[PDB]
């Protein structure tokens, strides 16, 4: 299993948030984070892997937000750059296996953090 | 684990034959190889090999075998870690960068060797029978290691930043 | 003697360069022979110094 958890939450400009990782994180190559709102559906932000640093951005935040790791922390980071008022949300990291599906879609995760909420 | 993919591109044109003209897509990706396989594997070894001949000049001037064992074996082992490599990838009748370093550290360690063939001359044929053979192993303690140290900064600050 | 056992680490080296796929991490085996070699190679560099020592 891998154990997440995350901070930077609270009210708001510029902001970042962090998601430390442990456990068997070799199995979980992806991470990614996710983010939801009352009366909404949770949304895909964005995602990073391990030992390869790529990344893809929803459009809603390409070009705004960025996502960082650091391999020897086990750290994922969120450059939340730039906010606006529709990101209020409660903003989730969560581990995606291997040979799961696409990057989109949260059922694909297994392991989710407790979650951070933001305010603006 | 060779490469990180630093970017893909996708890319769509007309291509044109004797036949007629026809639709193309291209998919690009940039691949960076990944430089630590190497410094642990092959650079390191030799700049082992390169420091290895440097205990020459601490070894006694008289001690001539001594001396030269250890400058023929850093000399046949430079040429075993050159030979070896290209076995391993495409016969390619061009010199590449750990080709220069390699040959580069070859002529390091031949020149480590030539020195003693100077200082043996100078000492056992022809101050120059007894100050300057101790006067070119001084010289050389401090001289070779610099001028390696130098051509190491160089080539780097040249492959990496140019 | 000192340089034979050096060039044996090498020699082991160059063999595990061969089984394994070429990754760029350093590896719990590598570790250990670069453990090895270190060893291997003071003790060169102990004899390096006591025949300059002595001889000086
Ligand atoms: C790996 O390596 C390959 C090969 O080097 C790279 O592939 C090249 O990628 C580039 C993009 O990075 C491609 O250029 C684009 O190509 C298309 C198609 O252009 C063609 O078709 C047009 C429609 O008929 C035609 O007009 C064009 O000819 C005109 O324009 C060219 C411009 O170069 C000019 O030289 C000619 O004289 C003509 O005026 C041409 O036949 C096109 O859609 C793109 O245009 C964009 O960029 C231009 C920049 O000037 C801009 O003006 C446009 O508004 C638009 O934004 C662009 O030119 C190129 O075709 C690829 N080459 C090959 C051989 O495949 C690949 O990128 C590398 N990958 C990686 C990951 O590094």
């Amino acid at each position: 299993q891998v154990q997440l958890v995350e901070s930077g939450g609270g009210l708001v400009g510029s902001l970042r948030l962090s998601c430390a990782a442990s456990g068997h994180t070799f199995n979980y190559p992806i991470m990614g984070w996710f983010r939801q709102a009352p009366g909404k559906e949770r949304e895909f932000v964005g995602a990073i892997s391990w030992s390869g640093g790529s990344t893809s951005y929803a459009d809603s935040v390409k070009d705004r937000f960025t996502i960082s790791r650091d391999n020897a922390k086990n750290t994922v980071y969120l450059e939340m750059n730039n906010l606006k008022p529709e990101d209020t949300a409660v903003y989730y990291c969560a581990a995606k296996g291997r040979y799961s599906g696409g990057l989109y879609y949260p059922t694909n995760y297994d392991y989710w953090g407790q979650g951070t909420q933001v305010t603006v | 684990p060779q490469f990180s993919i630093v970017e893909h591109r996708l890319v769509s044109r007309n291509v044109v034959f004797a036949t007629g003209a026809y639709p193309r897509l291209s998919l690009s990706f940039r691949l960076k190889r990944n430089i630590g396989y190497f410094i642990l594997q092959t650079y390191m070894p030799s700049i082992l090999i390169t420091i290895l001949s440097w205990v020459s000049f601490w070894i006694n001037y008289d001690a001539s075998a001594a001396r030269v064992a250890l400058g023929i074996t850093t000399v046949l082992t430079m040429t075993t870690i050159n030979t070896h490599l290209r076995e391993t990838l495409p016969k390619i009748p061009y010199v590449k960068a750990i080709d220069m370093y390699l040959m580069g550290c070859f002529v390091f360690v031949f020149l480590a060797l030539l020195e003693y063939a100077f200082v043996n001359y100078i000492f056992f044929s022809q101050e120059l029978y007894k100050g300057r053979a101790a006067a070119i192993d001084r010289w050389s303690r401090i001289v070779f290691p610099f001028t390696f140290s130098l051509f190491n900064l160089v080539y780097w600050l040249y492959y990496v930043n140019s």
